[PDB]
């Protein structure tokens, strides 16, 4: 939700690709 | 049991301000690896939970990327260790209130 | 309790300390092409992990770079190859000057942490 | 703790090498005179740990 | 009974002595590096403290004795 | 031998363990830039269950990291286990005047 | 041992040479 | 008893003070030249020892020049030129002189924190009752 | 000798010395009554 | 009596100090006056003779100067250091020393 609260679920990997496949 | 439940619940809390300190340390501590989660006790909910009864902690959610996988937050951290801190004086000076006043009611 | 801070914190140190002290290295010998046993210097870099829930930090090991390894050419030296290339150490140099940053202010963060725990211990102590 | 004595050495034998280039730039003009290379060499402390 | 005697004359010799080099020190004379005449100042200290609790708890202790009902 | 005297001993022999330890701590961080230097430190859980029972044998710490002088003294982690060792002293003083203070009560009217 | 722990045998001293022979 | 833990503190605090003062020496003496009765200066190391009467402080055995090669300067024009008019010129480090300055404040300050802390120790234990 | 030691020597002289006091005080009273009383 | 006798060694040393530490500022503060001479003063017979107004005599030429002038501002930074640290020390041993003889009264 808003940044800086609690929530259950954890976060998904951040991916930063250089060229799209 | 009267004087055991009285001083139990500031206990308690004064214990569960303690572990959520000892969260908070462990993941500052851990700030700077990769793949690491930041978490976190629900205080209130979990403070409720025991006052009636192993805390369940919960993921913290991110507020903007970082590629190595890192959700922990230095600035956000140092407010609420300085929080839990501040938090945890107060119990004590609370407790330690409650217990000079059983005391002196003896003399 | 408490009583785990002082474990974590120290596990902290001690990895900022062995960053640091990897990182000191890698731009002392950024300019090194050679080996005692005639092997190119070649940039180490830690691993960090987690030693089990939460907990502090560790350094499970020092790992050699994989990036490619810069290499000039001088056939005078008798390093070079059988096309006079040597090896140079493939060492980066803003990164470890980032690094030495990062790992003093985690060393200072963590310090800090471990002085207010011990503060606020003393405190509880008279109850 | 340790790694200002590293850091400290790799600065006097910077300073070591320079000497070196001058004497090198210094007699730039007497006859039959070989110059001096130099390159600088890695030690690594190791045992039973890291 | 002389040896609280004995112990208060050696710690109050051991205070003097610190003050003495106390002054010698101040006095513009090398014999001192600044670090012995604080470390003889400290234990001179403590002794101090060690000598006043003693005193406190050996006239305690007769207060009760005296406060006795026969 | 009987009561007062174990039910303080317990605690007393701590005590001596707790500066024991202390002072090994400072010694170790006194000559921590000589040469060729070990550093020292006990099991403390082992020497008070040993003390209890009824000269210290004390162990070598794993060197951190190498240095070419030889020294394997490592001064945060020093600094960390000194710190620890006084707040722990302090509690175990706190604790003994506590119930000193306590038994002393008693003895009261 | 681990690093930071408790050990019964003292580490063998560290010679650093120039050049192995 | 936790006392000598003051003896022990007070050898390292003099062993540290001698060493500043032997590199701050060799750092102010690192140009000079020709000594007294003609002998070139020599840098000058110290010698830490351990003072057991176990394990215990750090003393100073004694003070040992170095032996590391002494530089040569090339000036006939100056009567303490020798056969080949070579000055002697001390061998100093100023690298390392500075580097020795910096750990032995470091190491000054650690004991005298050690110094304090066992201070507060004994009177806490002191105002035990 | 230890200063931590010497302190609790004093405590434990000091609660026996206790101890014994209140011990015979309690007695020389009960006997102070019996004797008052015929 | 007994308890101004206690002190009066390290009262002395401490005035003196504080003395000295004006006569070094008033030399250093005239640093380009020309003509002027420094000024100080003989630490150890000036406490001796005040523990048994103020003595002081100039001091010896560093460099000349066509001006005449003769004060050297390393030597006198120096002196005003070592002047101040000493003062310090004085007035950390006298606080230290009132500190015992009021914890003696309880």
């Amino acid at each position: 939700g808003v940044p800086g609260a609690l929530s259950n679920q954890p976060a998904p990997p951040n991916e930063a690709p250089i060229a799209t496949p | 049991d009267r004087l055991d439940a009285a001083l139990r619940f500031q206990q308690e809390a004064l214990n569960l301000r303690a572990q959520r300190q000892e969260i908070l340390a462990a993941n500052i501590a851990n700030a700077d690896t990769p793949g690491y989660q930041a978490r976190d006790i629900d205080f209130a909910s979990e403070l409720k939970k025991v006052m009636v009864r192993a805390v369940d902690l919960l993921y913290r959610v991110p507020d903007q990327p970082s590629l190595d996988g890192n959700t922990v937050d230095m600035d956000r951290e140092r407010t609420q260790f300085a929080d839990n801190s501040l938090k945890y004086q107060m119990g004590l000076t609370v407790l330690g209130s409650q217990l000079k006043g059983m005391m002196n009611v003896l003399q | 309790a408490l009583l785990n801070i002082f474990d974590i914190a120290g596990s902290a140190l001690a990895a900022q300390s062995k960053r640091l002290n990897v990182a000191a290295s890698n731009l002392a010998n950024a300019d090194s092409v050679t080996g005692p046993d005639g092997q190119p210097y070649r940039a180490k870099q830690v691993v960090f992990q987690v030693d089990a829930a939460t907990g502090g930090v560790k350094v499970a090991s020092v790992i050699e770079s994989q990036a490619p390894e810069k290499l000039v050419y001088e056939p005078g030296n008798p390093l070079a190859d059988a096309n006079g290339y040597v090896k140079m150490p493939n060492v980066d140099v803003v990164g470890e000057m980032v690094n030495t940053m990062s790992a003093s202010r985690s060393y200072q963060a963590n310090i800090e942490v471990l002085n207010t725990v011990k503060s606020m211990m003393l405190k509880t102590l008279t109850l | 703790d340790h790694a200002i004595y590293t850091a400290m050495g790799a600065a006097s034998q910077t300073l070591n090498q320079q000497a070196v280039t001058a004497s090198n730039l210094a007699n730039a003009s007497t006859p039959g005179f070989r110059a001096q290379l130099n390159a600088l060499r890695a030690v690594p402390v190791d045992g039973l740990s890291l | 009974a002389g040896q609280l005697h004995a112990a208060l004359d050696r710690i109050s010799d051991r205070q003097a002595a610190a003050r003495v080099q106390a002054e010698k020190f101040t006095l513009g004379e090398p014999g001192i590096a600044l670090n012995d005449v604080m470390a003889d100042m400290q234990k001179a200290s403590v002794s101090m403290q060690m000598g006043i609790q003693v005193r406190n708890k050996l006239v305690a202790a007769y207060q009760e004795v005296m406060s006795m009902q026969v």
